[PDB]
């Protein structure tokens, strides 16, 4: 679980790319651990207004880091305010 | 398989280009290890904004790195996107 990144330099995202897209990491000393078997969650803040939120959030989402990020997650999910 | 030369210190780039001209490299113990048997491969999407596309690619491409780091290389291969 990543909390709040649209906080994080996008070097750390770059990290996470391959992490994404194979499912393997390798650190120094050449361990390369299997991110194959776990679950990733990211965080982040950055009737049909519900949906034009969406597709404007989407398009900060674009703008704020690279496509080829985005190609490599699942699920972009927008969560909707809480309504009372 | 070197993926995403992009997005690398363009510092790193010295090691590959000793390694491409003459195909070895130095460790610290001293070994010269030898990668003139070696099929090599680096993979990275800089033009992605967009035959005129090879043009601007390579454009952006020489803008992207030494000129000393792209005259050692076999085979510039620019992908082209895909359709229906």
């Amino acid at each position: 679980l990543l909390d709040a990144i649209e906080k994080a330099h996008p070097d750390v995202f770059n990290i996470l790319l391959q992490v994404l897209e194979d499912g393997r990491l390798t650190d120094s000393k050449g361990r390369t651990v299997d991110f194959r078997n776990t679950i990733l969650i990211m965080t982040s803040n950055v009737t049909q207004n519900h949906k034009d939120m969406k597709d404007k959030v989407m398009g900060e989402l674009k703008r704020a880091f690279r496509p080829e990020f985005i190609n490599r997650i699942d699920e972009i999910i927008v969560f909707h305010s809480l309504e009372k | 398989l070197l993926d995403a030369i992009e997005k690398a210190h363009p510092d790193v780039f010295n090691i590959l280009l000793q390694v491409l001209e003459d195909g070895r490299l130095t460790d610290s113990k001293g070994r010269t290890v030898d990668f003139r048997n070696t099929i090599l491969i680096m993979t990275s999407n800089v033009g992605a904004s967009e035959k005129d596309m090879k043009d601007k690619v390579m454009g952006e491409l020489k803008r992207a790195f030494r000129p000393e780091f792209i005259n050692r290389i076999d085979e510039i291969i620019v992908f082209h996107s895909l359709e229906k």
